[PDB]
């Protein structure tokens, strides 16, 4: 039994309808997130370009989930904008109901759930998405998540998806010290990034960024999704034009 | 003839019977029981490992105080049974105060694997499992497995997944029928060697969890685990 | 032939229906949009099917909210009906629960929302039109979007889509700075459109109107402060074939 | 060509196309509007001496005004009629005044439609006649599975419609006034006979009713007993 | 095949649905008068043994709409059917009677609608509607199949098309107005015919033909007699 | 168009059901002339079965059946290649629909087509009855046995009537049979009174 | 593009329905030159079949038809070629869509071009008609059954000359009713005027 | 990875559109070489079919002929190699999708390919115009009728020629068209900028 | 099962992209020895085609050509037969999934194939080159034309040199792409990194 439909399953407990999905994600633009010691990095490289594209007052790649969790994209636009949206609302139930921040390890399952039931059933296709959950909760403190349509959820120390992620994962297996601290990641983030790239070079434009970090001095914890202006200047601290 | 909910000439239904075939594409889950005890062995797919070692998932998973399973498979899937058992388990105490008997339990999960291959539209869960714990107010170690069609077994030992063949012969000529590992240290000796066929050094992929009578329960550490490796490959070379 | 028809992937990744009904697109007539810093413009051709019928009675461009309008290229049916649920959703689903109007980027992701649904189900055929929804809004100022079948939207300066968008979208290209004001996009939208024709480039030969400023005559009513008067403006016939002046 | 719901390449659709075949295929009904009423008459097949004659009726009545029958699958044909009597009934509970038969045929028509825009559900196999009286007139139709019909001085389908149909054609210009209550049946007696050889070697019962203010008082009644006899006789010396 | 998109985005089941439409074998025209509105189209009875009165593309819809369908009668029944009660239902919940215009368009939705969530088959059949309302007078507006509507100065549907068409367009480069110039019906109906006889190489007697008139609120189909004096009418004036 | 359709006409109104008809009622009875052909040739064998050895001289009488066999061929492909003419004149315009009426005609095409094949396998074998024998009458200077190869390639050949015609009876037959059953479909073949509909 | 068009066009523009009219026009009338070539050499069998023996040197009045009949196949498969080449030109965009007409077009050339294989099979056996007697009148040195040949050798290939003509009579009439059906399709086979959905 | 699409590269950057524009072109007016290679063998077959018997020695005017045809074929083959070239280096990824600009590719490669079929079947007729003469001219102490048969292996191969020509004009024709139409297809095959989806 | 890996092991050890990288690097500049055989025969059809009559005696520059192209053939045919070797033994256990690779490598191996054919229907034409000449040059004793065929004979086999050398390179280039694009499919045709469902 070869291809089609989701219900079938080949002569050896196959299910090719998920590993093609599974695999679609090579299409997307690469998107990275790195852990540190004292913040969480999400890395992200814009992908539909021309020259008549604005993304200032919008973006698709790095989306905000909860005040302490946050998200990178990297499969069907139309996909995502739905999964993101129930997986804001049910995040909010958790608020409603125990009256408390929604623990990330129970976000991304929940996620990862509803993936996995499009996975099973006869008259709907499986998701196209690829998600690295970065945030923050006092359970388990930091942590990095992943996920794919295959519903399956994972603990990374570092991780990139979509595009040229082998070249670019090996790259990190390299330098990466546990406690690393966040501006070396974040600077590590460029330096893995720009070697995986087909435009002449990298320009901010075609860049998605924002970090998590919390402390003594907050109390709490703040995360940026990175404006187009402090995006242009950080390029230029790790030496770029 | 395959695309199941319909029948072979020789009556199949190959699908059913292809989903086994995924059981074996995944992980090895084994289980062992005493007198007393009942000890769950797992392997660990140690391979991309460039991820935090704490919060990342194991086998094993409690169901209940006092009952807990394992399998081999789909993770996608798997998640969803234990989620959905753990559910019942409640409902039972709930709408009966009595806490759940295992033999329910399996028939319960089993009931579910078995509904996924009724109404077209829908496809078997790829996942085959071992469930083991202690009834209320007993002491009566119970081994269960299920898998993917909906068939429920009790076994004094078995395994399933990827080289279970191999492990289940050399379990048969080491677990006496007449009579079952006495002490517990000596049950769980028992199940440790029976993973090193597919292990290939390091306790750094063997996970072992326990389980007693009256809701106890434990996991093991590395190092435990570690001094059972070193105590039998000593008698190893002794032979 | 291949894994195509059929709502499910292609062994690499790519959804099969989608690209076809893509296809409805780039075949379909060509039409425009500019965004620029003082109003923002969106045009399209009107290329009657014979001079017995008084095309004066099918908008093209069309008004969701008096401060959002949009238009299409492709099956005409489809935008016909997409635009009036394309509405409601902008009321009973927003002003029935907030009293005002939407901003431009949610009633556009509203009308994505229902272009979703056509493609996650079998038994639905996606819709064969891509839209170009030009708007404002009190907090974000102008914007440009632009919405396939494929439920997905981008936020454009300007842009085209239909049979000639290669094109089009090279003049476009050429002829654009971030300080234009209206009246220069104006112009310069006629003089794209130019090209794109096959027909005339009379007025009623010629669909467009804008998003520009508060028209306080338009209301019918006077003596509220707040309620100003609608900025979509769809020039007429008349007001056009004037500009055809300075080329 | 394998569906119903299906258009061919230059606008056709196949199923019921062979709905028709098989409406030609089965027995020949008939139907005359005369003077005022109507006049119906089917062609009963006998199969062998094993059955019981004045029986299997292939004609049915509607409310208590509206004669009719068809021919080609029996079945569909009995389902048919049984919507038509709920519609019926229904509407007369609702206006009071008996149901109109230029509307009835409609109200048939409009399900005899359906059943051919989905793909899940079988054309309807018959051709149906029928009419009945009311206020202004009596009047006679004939449904198609197609489910197009339309107003006819006189119908017929199934085996043998030509026989019967110049048949028709004669009456119209010889009594081009309508012809006589009376006579009407008798005549119809006659053009069965005509009609029916095909199945010549298989001896065959003949059917009939009729509607009419003066002979059935606005009603529709089975064409049985004495008047039954003699219309046969009339039919059986034409036939030489 | 199928109600799903072709490689060129073209789903031809529509598309085939259009020559069934044409298929009956029958012309319907329509023209605007000044305080009233005409259609004509052909009226065939082949079988002698059939009834004009029960024969016609042209209904009463409403009070003051009506109209004409070049296409297979089974199926225009029932968008006749469905129409009539989208106008009955509307006076209702509205408070005015419903104009020509806006039924088209439920209509051309309806169409559409079922094309896109396949649930039935579209009907083979191209409705011209036709009245004078009393906020853009003598309207004129058709739909096809493919669920789409428009607005026509004067129209056609027919086996013959654009032959009744060019005429009326050449008449109208001249007469140069949007519409045809006189104060009566009958004057206008006899137009008609005239400009239809010229342009299918035929003559019609008084039951070969079909016609209709909107006035100002008041549509009647015209009948059998008639229809006839305008033949008479028409004659000598030639 | 007015011209175009002139010529379709008046070549359809020269052949007809009229025409072949006759060919099934021509080849009915003249299938005696085949019952015939076999006899000869079988009366024949005997006499060169037993007719013992000679010194050769062109045999008279068997000319005389090969003149007669090559004879029919011909009648006969003339007579089926008129009812081929009558059929292709008859297949409508090349569509997707209809087709039951087309693949009827089509079939008896391939039915027909094969009679012909039948008759040229064998329509020749005079001018190659006697093409192996100058051949075998030549080496006039002896194998004993070649003499008595003559004594075969005589009989041989007068075996091969007999059976060409043996079977040639059945295919006629087979094509009367299966003319005389469709035919209506042959000339009509797409009715189009389904117009029932409109 | 704008070269690219012209050449399309000039090409379609030199040969059109105007030319094949002409053809079925011409190759209408033009079968009387065949159920001539018929005629012809049945006339002659009947001397061939009775005109006994003789001592050679080659007929006239044989090559007098061959050459005729050479001649006819050369014109038809010109008069061929040149409808082939009508359509062919008319070949639309190769996809998978309205290929309803673009089949018609295909069906059509599978028969033309069955017609221009029937000419060759037989539209050269003149070099052939000649071929084997040079063969057959040589060995001029005496079977009694050699000289036969020779009455066979000239009488066979008169039969191949009334059948090749009997079959080609069909053949052409055929095509005469397929071209006369169809053609408007064969030079317009995609419409595109179903634009009324956009 | 470099190197590898450097190859992949200069290789499709050596033929193009561009190249194959001009054979279209190139193969367009010099149809007219044809057109004339056809009338040269027309006027040949009248001096043959009357040119009354001889006494043999090679004709100079023939071989002037076979030459020029010979010369005509290499031409057009090497011709088409180029555009065969010019489309077997676009032939995309192998794979289960986009495959209907790949389809088109082998439809034309499939007709070019014909096309080189059909210049091979003749275009070796000169080495065997010769060839069958050698056979035909020996002998030379003699049928009347094989006299007659080299008077009919002069004119039989000046028809090969007008036909051949005949039909030839007409398969490149058709190319020309068929390129004309698709082209943009065969060199851009897949798009694939339904990158508008991610 | 040990033993068995290593065998299966050091095989696709010994020969890989490494390898055919050099073929499709080889077979590239190689090109030049062929565009080169051509131009020599081209050269050389103009002295036989103009080098009028003579009294025979073996042609040694024409032997020097058939020799360097049998010569490459034999090159060429060995160079393909490692890229074949090279993919045979990568291909893996036979079964009805990921069979998306699998086909890529039997479609190439088909054009290896024809490649491989190519060079077989003339690979071996030196041998055969002077394989009708011995005929030819025979019969030393005189058709005028006969002399003609001789010169023929030497001009058409270097015509068979130009046109198999100008199809060649095609083929050659075809298969550089098709490799160059698929290649990594052809030595990883089952990736099987698909456990991240389990
Ligand atoms: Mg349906």
């Amino acid at each position: 039994r070869y291809d089609s439909r989701t219900t079938i399953f080949s002569p050896e407990g196959r299910l090719y309808q998920v590993e093609y999905a599974l695999e679609s994600i090579s299409h997307a633009g690469t998107a990275i997130g790195i852990m540190a010691s004292d913040g969480i990095v999400l890395a992200a490289e814009r992908k539909v370009t021309s020259t008549l594209l604005e993304q200032d007052t919008s973006t698709e790649k790095l989306y905000k989930l909860n005040d302490k969790i946050a998200v990178a994209v990297a499969g069907l636009t139309a996909d995502a904008e739905i999964l993101i949206n129930t997986a804001r609302i049910h995040a909010q139930n958790y608020l409603k109901t125990y009256n408390e921040d929604i623990p990330v390890e129970i976000l991304v399952r929940r996620l990862s759930d509803i993936k996995q039931g499009y996975t099973q059933h006869g008259g709907l296709r499986p998701f196209g998405v690829s998600f690295i959950y970065a945030g923050y909760d006092d359970r388990y403190g930091y942590q990095l998540y992943t996920s794919n349509p295959s519903g399956n959820y994972t603990g990374w120390k570092a991780i990139s998806v979509g595009a040229n992620t082998s070249a670019a994962q090996t790259l990190l297996q390299m330098d990466y010290k546990d406690d690393m601290k966040v501006d070396d990641a974040i600077e590590l983030a460029l330096k893995t990034l720009s070697k995986t790239t087909d435009s002449s070079a990298l320009t901010y434009d075609r860049l998605e960024f924002a970090t998590i970090r919390k402390g003594a001095n907050d109390g709490e914890v703040y995360q940026k999704i990175f404006k187009p202006q402090e995006i242009k200047d950080i390029l230029v601290k790790t030496g770029i034009t | 003839d395959r695309a199941l909910s319909i029948f072979s000439p020789d009556g199949h239904i190959f699908q059913v019977e292809y989903a086994l075939e995924a059981v074996k594409r995944g992980t090895c889950a084994v289980g062992v029981k005493g007198k007393n005890c009942v000890v769950l062995g797992c392997e660990r797919r140690s391979t991309l490992k460039l991820q935090d070692t704490r919060i990342t998932p194991s086998k094993v998973s409690k169901i209940d105080s006092h009952v807990v399973l394992s399998f081999s498979g789909l993770n996608a899937d798997s998640r969803i049974l234990i989620e959905k058992a753990r559910v019942e388990a409640q409902s039972h105490r709930l709408t009966l105060e009595d806490p759940v008997t295992v033999e329910y339990l399996t028939r319960y999960v089993a009931g579910v694997q078995q509904r996924y291959t009724q109404s077209g539209g829908v496809r078997p869960f790829g996942v085959s499992t071992l469930i083991a714990g202690f009834d209320p107010r007993d002491d009566e170690p119970k081994l269960y497995q299920t898998e993917p069609s909906g068939i429920y077994s009790s076994w004094s030992a078995q395994t399933i997944g990827r080289n279970s063949k191999t492990v289940r012969e050399f379990l048969e000529k080491n677990y006496d029928r007449k009579e079952p590992p006495a002490t517990v240290e000596e049950c769980v000796k028992l199940t440790v060697r029976s993973l090193l066929e597919v292990v290939q050094t390091g306790a750094k992929n063997i996970e072992i969890t326990v389980v007693k009578p009256d809701s106890d329960i434990v996991a093991l550490s590395s190092e435990e685990i570690n001094q059972y490796v070193t105590q039998i490959e000593q008698e190893k070379q002794e032979q | 032939r291949y894994s195509f028809s059929l709502t499910t992937f292609s062994p690499s990744g790519k959804l099969g229906q989608i690209d076809y009904a893509l296809t409805a697109v780039k075949q379909g007539v060509t039409s425009l949009g500019i965004k620029a810093t003082n109003g923002v413009v969106i045009a399209t051709e009107k290329k009657s099917s014979s001079p017995l019928a008084m095309s004066e009675t099918l908008s093209k461009v069309s008004l969701l909210t008096p401060d959002i309008g949009a238009v299409y290229s492709g099956m005409g049916p489809d935008y016909r009906v997409l635009v009036d649920k394309s509405r409601k959703v902008a009321h009973t689903s927003y002003k029935r629960i907030y009293g005002e109007y939407p901003p431009t980027k949610l009633l556009v992701s509203e009308v994505a929302k229902i272009m979703q649904e056509a493609t996650q189900s079998g038994g639905v055929r996606p819709f064969g039109v891509s839209l170009l929804i030009a708007g404002h809004d009190e907090f974000n100022g102008f914007s440009l979007y632009q919405v396939d079948p494929s439920g997905s939207y981008f936020p454009w300066k300007a842009t085209a889509i239909g049979k000639g968008s290669v094109a089009a979208k090279t003049f476009l290209e050429k002829r654009w700075n971030d300080e234009l004001e209206l009246e220069d996009a104006i112009h310069i939208a006629l003089l794209t459109l130019k090209e794109s024709v096959e027909g005339e480039f009379n007025g009623d030969t010629i669909e467009l109107a804008i998003i520009g400023d508060e028209n306080p005559d338009l209301l019918g009513y006077t003596g509220i402060p707040t309620d100003k008067g609608p900025r979509f403006r769809k020039l007429t016939s008349q007001e056009i074939n004037d500009r055809l002046e300075a080329l | 060509d394998l569906s119903n719901s299906v258009f061919s390449p230059d606008g056709r659709n196949f199923q019921v196309e062979y709905a028709v075949k098989a409406v030609e295929n089965g027995t020949t009904s008939i139907g005359i509007k005369c003077n005022d009423g109507v006049v119906f008459a089917v062609e009963k097949l006998i199969t062998s001496k094993l059955l019981v004659p004045q029986k299997n009726v292939k004609i049915q009545v509607v409310d208590r005004h509206i004669g009719c029958v068809y021919s080609g699958l029996i079945p569909d044909g009995r389902h048919l009629v049984n919507r038509g009597r709920e519609e019926a009934a229904s509407f007369k509970k609702l206006y009071k005044t008996p149901i109109p038969i230029p509307a009835f045929a409609d109200r048939l028509g409009q399900y005899v439609q359906a059943h051919t825009l989905y793909n899940s559900v079988r054309p309807f196999g018959v051709s149906t006649i029928f009419g009945g009286v009311d206020k202004n007139g009596a009047h006679l139709y004939m449904l198609e599975p197609s489910g197009s019909y339309w107003g006819y001085k006189g119908a017929a389908t199934g085996k043998g419609r030509q026989s019967a149909k110049a048949e028709l054609e004669k009456l119209v210009d010889h009594h081009p006034e309508g012809l006589s209550a009376r006579e009407a049946v008798k005549q119809a007696a006659k053009i069965i006979y005509l009609a029916h050889e095909d199945n010549k070697e298989k001896d065959f019962e003949l059917e009939i009713s009729w509607c009419s203010l003066s002979e059935t008082n606005g009603l529709h009644k089975f064409v049985k007993g004495d008047l039954l006899q003699e219309a046969i006789d009339f039919a059986q010396k034409e036939i030489n | 095949h199928i109600t799903i998109f072709s490689p060129e985005g073209r789903l031809y089941q529509v598309e085939y649905a259009f020559k069934a439409t044409n298929q009956t074998n029958i012309n319907s025209l329509a023209v605007r008068g000044k305080d009233c509105t005409v259609v004509i189209s052909q009226k065939k009875v082949p079988d002698k043994l059939l009834d004009p009165t029960t024969v016609s593309y042209i209904f009463c819809i409403s009070r003051t709409i009506g109209m004409v369908v070049n296409g297979p009668i089974p199926d225009a029944r029932n968008a006749a059917l469905r129409a009539k009660a989208e106008a009955a239902e509307f006076r209702y919940k509205y408070g005015y009677d419903m104009p020509c215009d806006v039924l088209a368009k439920r209509m051309a939705n309806l169409s559409q609608i079922y094309t896109q969530r396949a649930y039935m088959r579209p009907l083979g059949v191209i409705l011209t509607f036709v009245s004078v309302d009393e906020e853009l007078g003598p309207s004129i507006y058709k739909t096809d199949p493919a669920g789409y509507y428009v607005g026509y100065k004067a129209t056609a549907t027919g086996p013959k098309q654009q032959e009744i068409t060019t005429n009326l367009e050449n008449h109208f480069k001249k007469s140069k107005i949007d519409h045809i110039n006189e104060e009566s019906w009958e004057k206008v109906v006899e137009f008609a015919i005239t400009h239809m006889i010229d342009a299918l190489g035929t003559e019609f007697s008084k039951n070969d033909l079909e016609v209709g008139v909107a006035t100002k609120d008041k549509f009647f189909t015209l009948s059998a007699e008639n229809i006839e004096e305008r033949l008479v009418a028409i004659a000598e004036q030639d | 168009a007015a011209l175009i359709q002139n010529l379709r006409d008046s070549y359809t109104e020269t052949s007809s059901f009229a025409v072949i008809e006759e060919w099934a009622a021509g080849t009915l009875q003249e299938i005696e002339g085949i019952a015939k052909a076999a006899a000869e040739a079988h009366g024949v064998i005997r006499n060169s079965t037993y007719g013992r050895a000679q010194a050769e001289k062109s045999p008279e009488q068997l000319l005389g059946v090969l003149q007669r066999y090559q004879d029919l061929c011909h009648n006969v492909y003339c007579q089926a290649e008129t009812i081929r003419t009558v059929i292709a004149i008859r297949i409508p315009e090349h569509k997707e629909e209809d087709n039951l009426g087309v693949a009827v005609q089509h079939a008896v095409l391939k039915i027909i087509d094969e009679l012909e094949i039948k008759t040229l396998g064998s329509g020749e074998k005079s001018g190659s009855g006697g093409a192996p024998t100058p051949i075998g009458m030549y080496a006039l200077r002896e194998s004993p046995s070649l003499l008595l190869e003559l004594r075969q390639i005589d009989a041989d050949f007068m075996l091969k009537v007999e059976l060409a015609t043996t079977h040639l009876s059945t295919m006629v037959r087979a094509v009367i049979n299966a003319y005389l059953l469709n035919w209506k479909k042959l000339i009509q073949p797409r009715t189009g009174t389904d117009h029932m509909v409109s």
